[PDB]
């Protein structure tokens, strides 16, 4: 019930996940700022597909893993992800920060 | 259902 054992659950849960990789970004980001996000979000796009055997969804509504490029707090009510957030909130997908997915691969062994 | 975290045990 614990260490590897919470890893190798994981694993095997993947192969039976399809996730999605978010086009959209939170508010007031510089040009850099989006691009170490975007060469950030590539990498973890890989380490999904490759070695978590997960399916990369191209619509983040046929998803169970959704991966944001920030907290969904910082994105604009506007944006097509967090209206389907909010929509969500009436019982669903797990909506993943940037940074949380970032510490999840960690786990993983799958450091950046 | 299943935790996004490791179990911390520290």
């Amino acid at each position: 019930l614990s260490k590897s054992s919470w890893r190798q659950e994981w694993l095997a849960n993947l192969k039976l996940i399809s996730v999605s990789l978010v086009d959209e970004f939170p508010s007031e980001l510089s040009d850099s700022d989006r691009q170490i996000i975007n060469e950030k979000m590539q990498l973890l796009k890989d380490i999904f597909a490759n070695n978590l055997k997960s399916a990369i969804s191209n619509n983040f509504r046929e998803s169970d893993i959704i991966i944001l490029k920030g907290e969904i707090e910082d994105y604009p009510m506007s944006s097509e992800i967090k209206i389907y957030y909010n929509e969500l909130q009436n019982k669903k997908a797990r909506f993943w920060s940037f940074m949380k997915t970032q510490r999840f691969v960690s786990n993983m062994g799958f450091d950046i | 259902s299943l935790d996004s975290s490791p179990p911390n045990t520290s």
